[PDB]
């Protein structure tokens, strides 16, 4: 129930309801994914169509989107009209009606185009490969529902009761009166809302390395690696995607994307070099691993890459840092491996 | 060519041709048949049960392979084995047909195999559509009638079976002269008489089975309408030819004038079937095949297939059956001789098979009625002796303006009335 | 007229101990009269389904009730065209004449009188 | 594909009369329309004939 | 060129032309397949219409069946005629059309049905990504095409000219007299053709043993685990398979299938536990697993093992034998496992 | 009339160099005056395609060679519709003017011709 | 989809004289059509005007 803040002399404001029921806490395959995509259909009191129809004519959206670990309930609004949005938030937590035909007539289609949309970018099948297989069930969950198994309209009730609770979620309001916030988050069916256990854990959940999975896929062909990181490793390879896709590193033309993602108790880096024939998509990643294995450094990435980690901070959270003008040196240990795409024509772990 | 039968205290019969394994079995002269609505499935019952995990092990030791079948006309019992273990099967069969006879049938052995055969059975009825469609065709098309029982048996008469029901049939079915002792494969016909009659004794012999009432066949239909499948499965046929029949062979050749088709492999669609050329313009269907089957009291004539052209069923009736018309009126000689060529190919490879339990199956279902297995040579002289003039006299009978019987599954809207369909069996004429 | 109407005014009826005794029997009297239960039918059967609400409920409509539905009405042709009723003991029974359909209706209605609302909704400054 | 249903002229006379789908519960109160059709031929046919004598 | 026999008072004949094309040895992924769709076709004298005209006249049919390691183009008809179905064969072979029409219009076609059947049966997903982890490139190519790298006309073309070659294919004639089989190929297209060099190598190639790879997929769940075998340690696996296929085994009814693919340079063992629930598939498994670490046999399969080893070998090739009444022992070193179906509830090798 | 037809009689005269002389120079002519070079089409454009053959042929063709004959169709009706003629340049100049689709008619000829034989072929004993 | 395509009278007009796909180069040759139209017309109606007072 934590409730943050901030305010400015503007005009729009933007009221984010964090809540840990992320693709991690998922307790079936893409229950995390049906929810999301539930969130601000019918409510016990107002009808998705209602909701929509009245937010237009004060001038605000709404917007439920799906992370790793959150399932952020964002509503961009004129700030004037806080009180609404706060009530309006809350009142889906609390009382989403979940009618089974919102599921077959809403629900189910909007999951179904979300997937077979990822479904087509490569990218993104080596990306949820790599943490399937780093981070086993953890972590390594399905972000998205794909019907491997069945998800009744009753599992998406239970894990929105198990999610939905006080300790778990984090309200935060981006250009807001934090004294009208509380005020307002009080007093509001968010208090009144259960308080079951939040589901954080401080540990690192198993790391596992030397896996590799080859999937096969029409198109665009992609080979990419993964590597976990500690709770304080993370902030070098940091700075080392960012190196990776800077002017700054000889083959930063190479590869497609390279980032670390964080998280409240690890993170995963990825490397993904995507082309179009497996002849060039091989070469570029033989080399990336061959001189990476061969650690170079020196940093001169740093008073950069937290510039580029600077604009990226307005999401209520920095970490890290002071580890900058500090380690300025990277080998290369273990990885996992990825290949999609032309299979017969990829690499394996043996080589690279 | 072979096939030898001679008689003891009960009728042996073999067939040997030096290849690999040799197969000795009895095959007893009632099956499906020979059941009733409350009882039916006890045949499949007893299959099951041969094949038993706790009798499986016992031959498997000994170095033997167990197959049982159950069809309308009979029920058969077969044991596999290397050609010089002739004698290790005899062995087996004697001790699981009057030693055993009192074992197996033991509980925690007959519910293990009940409810073995009870989800056997409930997982071909969700299914397994094209035979279940068939099954249902004989279920109509023979109703209130010996050839109409299922022979996997009901599903209900199934869990109501006991012990006892198992007991009362083998008593009244599984006896001497309602029984054919086989082998097939590469064992000479003398080492088996001789083997047999080493034991000697009879085990209810003099003893007849429970007579009936023949089969008889009725102009009816049955749909089982099902929207939520893919497909739509259908079968249809008329009263066909009993094994024994003057045209056993004609009306078998009528079938494969019309055969088999898949519309997915190219040869298929280039064959010579001029029914073919209505079929591929719009694709009426995936898949259909022309059968001929024979049975002691009756049989069926027509054909099953499978169609997604949900919307154009009343079409691919409407042609096929327009072309069983031409078997009375225009058949061309060319449709003749093709379907002696390719009678007597599908046929050999029936018969010329390298699996003894197909032979088996073959020669005793066969001397367990005429008392004889036609040579495969024989039926060769017959099929090439078959003229134009004799299908159509055997249509005229058989096809030409008669009573059919219809069963389907599936997307089945499309398929039209009773008698929208059974006028089609003929064509008008001044 | 709308089921939110018809329901709107029986409820009412039936609500008070006063009309509630002096209509119901009327009510049970005229529906034995009418004799669909004698054909095998649910009354919810008999209601029009050709327009939108009644199609979005049927199509709301779980599949159980839905199959059951179908054989009913089929059941029902056959047994109007053999000039013929049903024998007695398949007759639907009274606790059986059960408003199934009837809340998927009231609820599609219900969702379209808001939309036309909400269509309309004038603005004042 | 039938004839009787890719002719252009015949398709329109096998939609209406030959594989028209009709409920199978229709009594003989249906069977009115018909009757009115072959009325308005034997007016118009008594009628022409009769016209050729008629000033 | 190799030319067998054997002959009998059969009145049915079975002529074969065994060519070693199987995917083994395919040049890109599903050239294989796609000749193999190919052949029958129209050729430069006899269009594929007029050899199924001519042979149904004949009585007689053709086929072409596709192996991990040959490419069978049988034909059954009437011993006497011989003749035909040699030189039918032969043309086949050397003169084969091969228009751009015939592949848009029936192979690509044929070809797609094909592939659309075995996408459904999980066990033939799990057995074709066995061979894809154990053997790697061998025969470890994917036996049908599915387009992940496009072949062209030529190249179903130019991999005809190397698999379709004098020193590369042995004809089998099944109830065929010796003398005159020998006397027609002598005399036919067969000895016209080129003589490449054989592509067959009688060494043992790269085993990869503890791989494991997982497929997400709806429908039945399937765990399956394969072992490489050494050309002379095989002979007891087909025993070991054998036992778990029958009566003889506490454990035949845990399991789908099992059996040991046979080839000249060594084998592979696959065990399918195929299941509706995750659960039941997991169980089974988990057990054989561990089951048969804790090695059994003492041989009751054989004099049986030796059975269903006597009525599958009818296709001129007894080999085996002898190890059998000799070895007689077993347990379970390392192996390779793929979880297909609902992967999320199915064991890792990490268990097992 | 078929195209198997034509060719036959053409390639005759095209053959023996005293009917080869004297008809090829009216042939070229009789093409001249056509007018359908004018038009910017290749007489193969011109083959009336409302039949199996035509289609089997049409399909058949090269994506390329496709896509060029339909721009061509094209540019003839915007053409006859302003009642000009291209400009001069763009004209089909006779080297052009190749019989591109041919080939692959008188295959799919040929195929229907064999095809037609085989269904009506009599046996001998 | 607009009322003339879906209404079942104004949908036969719609197919035959508003959305009827037409060549882009028919010429005033393929006018004498609609001209036989017309001609029929004129000649129906002068027709039955002139009956009322024919013999
Ligand atoms: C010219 C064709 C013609 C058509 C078409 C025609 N009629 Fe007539 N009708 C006549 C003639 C001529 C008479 C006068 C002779 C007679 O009385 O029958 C007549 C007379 C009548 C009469 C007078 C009854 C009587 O005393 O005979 C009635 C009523 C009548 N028509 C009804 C109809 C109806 C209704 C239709 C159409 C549904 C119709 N007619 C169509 C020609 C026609
Ligand atoms: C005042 C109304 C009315 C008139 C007058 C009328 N019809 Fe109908 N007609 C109907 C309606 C409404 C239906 C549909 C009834 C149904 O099938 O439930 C119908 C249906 C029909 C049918 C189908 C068979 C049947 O009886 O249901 C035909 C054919 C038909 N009419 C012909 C005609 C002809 C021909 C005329 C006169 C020349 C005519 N109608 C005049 C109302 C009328």
């Amino acid at each position: 129930l934590t409730v943050s803040a901030r305010d400015a002399p503007t005009k729009i404001s933007t009221l984010a309801v964090k809540v840990h029921g992320g693709s991690r806490y998922a307790t079936k395959d893409g229950v995390a994914h049906l929810l999301n995509r539930f969130n601000f259909q019918n409510t016990n009191t107002r009808s998705a169509l209602k909701l929509v129809r009245e937010s237009e004519l004060l001038g605000g959206t709404f917007k439920s989107t799906l992370d790793r670990e959150y399932i952020t309930l964002k509503a961009t609004f004129l700030k004037d009209d806080l009180p609404y949005y706060v009530n309006a938030l809350a009142d889906v937590l609390y009382k989403t009606a979940f009618k089974p035909h919102e599921l077959t007539e809403s629900v189910l289609p909007a999951a179904r185009y979300d997937y077979a949309v990822a479904e087509q970018c490569p990218v993104k099948s080596a990306e949820d490969q790599l943490y399937a297989i780093t981070f086993r069930k953890g972590l390594g969950n399905p972000l998205l529902y794909d019907g491997v198994e069945r998800v009744s309209l009753q599992d998406i009730k239970d894990f929105a009761d198990k999610v939905y609770t006080k300790e778990n979620l984090e309200v935060s309001g981006e250009n807001v009166v934090e004294a009208d916030l509380k005020r307002f988050v009080d007093e509001s069916l968010l208090s009144t809302l259960p308080a079951g256990k939040s589901l954080v854990s401080k540990s690192e959940p198993k790391f596992f390395l030397g896996e590799e999975n080859r999937v096969r896929f029409i198109g665009d062909s992609v080979a990419a690696i993964g590597i976990p990181v500690n709770k304080a490793s993370l902030a070098q390879y940091e700075v080392l995607a960012n190196y990776l896709t800077s002017a700054l590193s000889e083959l930063s033309g190479l590869i497609s994307s390279a980032k670390l993602d964080k998280f409240t108790d690890g993170g995963l880096f990825t490397l993904f070099v995507r082309d179009q024939d497996s002849a060039v998509v091989s070469s570029n990643i033989k080399k990336i691993v061959a001189d990476l294995k061969k650690g170079k450094d020196l940093s001169p990435a740093i008073n950069y890459t937290k510039l580029k980690n600077a604009v990226q901070n307005e999401s209520v959270s920095s970490p890290i840092e002071l580890n900058f003008d500090a380690v300025k040196d990277f080998k290369l240990g273990k990885f996992n491996y990825v290949a999609v795409g032309d299979v017969s024509n990829l690499p394996y772990l043996d080589e690279l | 060519a072979e096939v030898t039968q001679l008689s003891n205290g009960i009728v042996v019969a073999t067939e040997h041709n030096p290849a690999h394994t040799a197969s000795v079995g009895v095959v007893f002269g009632s099956g499906a048949a020979n059941e009733n609505p409350y009882n039916n499935g006890v045949s499949n019952l007893w299959k099951n049960i041969f094949l038993s995990k706790e009798n499986s092990a016992v031959a498997a030791k000994e170095g033997l392979a167990l197959s049982s079948n159950i069809s309308r006309d009979f029920q058969s019992y077969i044991v596999s084995s290397l050609p010089g273990s002739t004698d290790k099967s005899l062995d087996f069969l004697n001790q699981s047909f009057i030693q055993q006879k009192a074992n197996l049938l033991s509980s925690s052995n007959f519910e293990a195999t009940k409810k073995s055969v009870l989800k056997q059975v409930q997982d071909f009825e969700d299914n397994d559509h094209p035979n279940r469609v068939l099954e249902h065709l004989h279920s109509t098309a023979f109703q209130n009638t010996p050839l109409s029982l299922p022979t996997r048996g009901t599903l209900e008469s199934l869990e109501n079976l006991v012990v006892a029901d198992l007991e009362s049939f083998a008593n009244n079915h599984f006896l001497n002269s309602n029984a054919v002792v086989v082998g097939t494969g590469n064992i000479k016909h003398e080492d088996l008489v001789n083997s047999i009659e080493s034991k000697n004794l009879s085990l209810q012999t003099g003893t007849k089975p429970v007579l009936k009432k023949k089969a008889a066949f009725l102009g009816s239909e049955v749909r089982l309408r099902d929207d939520t499948l893919p497909k739509a499965w259908i079968s249809l046929a008329v009263e066909g030819e009993p094994v024994n029949s003057p045209n056993y062979f004609v009306a078998k050749l009528a079938a494969q004038i019309f055969g088999s088709y898949n519309a997915f492999e190219p040869a298929s669609r280039l064959q010579g079937i001029k029914l073919l050329d209505n079929i591929q313009e719009y694709q009426l269907c995936d898949n259909f095949n022309h059968f001929s089957l024979s049975y002691k009291d009756s049989g069926l004539w027509g054909f099953s297939t499978a169609t997604r052209n949900v919307t154009m069923i009343d079409d691919l009736i409407h042609f096929t059956l327009k072309q069983w018309n031409r078997l009375t009126i225009s058949v061309t000689d060319t449709e003749v001789e093709r379907a002696k060529s390719l009678l007597k190919l599908q046929l050999g490879q029936l018969y010329e098979s390298g699996n003894p339990v197909n032979d088996a199956n073959l020669l005793g279902a066969e001397v367990l009625i005429k008392g004889s297995k036609l040579s495969l040579g024989e039926a060769f002289k017959k099929i090439d002796a078959i003229t134009v003039k004799d299908v159509k006299a055997w249509a005229g009978k058989r096809l030409w303006d008669q009573d059919i019987a219809i069963a389907g599954t599936g997307q089945i809207e499309g398929l039209l009335d009773y008698m929208r369909i059974r006028s089609d069996m003929s064509m008008m004429r001044w | 007229q709308s089921f939110t109407s018809i329901a709107r005014i029986g409820d009412y009826i039936l609500k008070s101990p006063v009309l509630s005794k002096l209509c119901v029997p009327v009510a049970n009297q005229f529906i034995n009269l009418a004799g669909y239960k004698k054909l095998g039918l649910k009354f919810d059967d008999l209601i029009a389904e050709e327009n939108p609400i009644m199609q979005t409920a049927l199509r709301r409509l779980p599949e159980d009730e839905s199959y059951a539905r179908a054989y009913r009405i089929i059941r029902a042709h056959q047994t109007e065209l053999t000039h013929h009723l049903l024998p007695r003991n398949e007759w639907i029974k009274a606790q059986e004449d059960v408003p199934y359909l009837l809340p998927y209706i009231l609820e599609a209605e219900a969702a379209a009188k808001e939309k036309d609302e909400l269509d309309n909704i004038e603005v004042s400054k | 594909m039938a004839f009787r249903k890719s002719n252009v002229y015949l398709s329109l006379v096998n939609s209406y009369i030959i594989d028209s789908p009709q409920p199978s519960s229709i009594n003989y109160w249906w069977n009115m329309g018909s009757l009115l059709g072959l009325c308005l031929v034997i007016q118009i046919v008594t009628g022409i004939f009769m016209a050729m004598h008629y000033s």
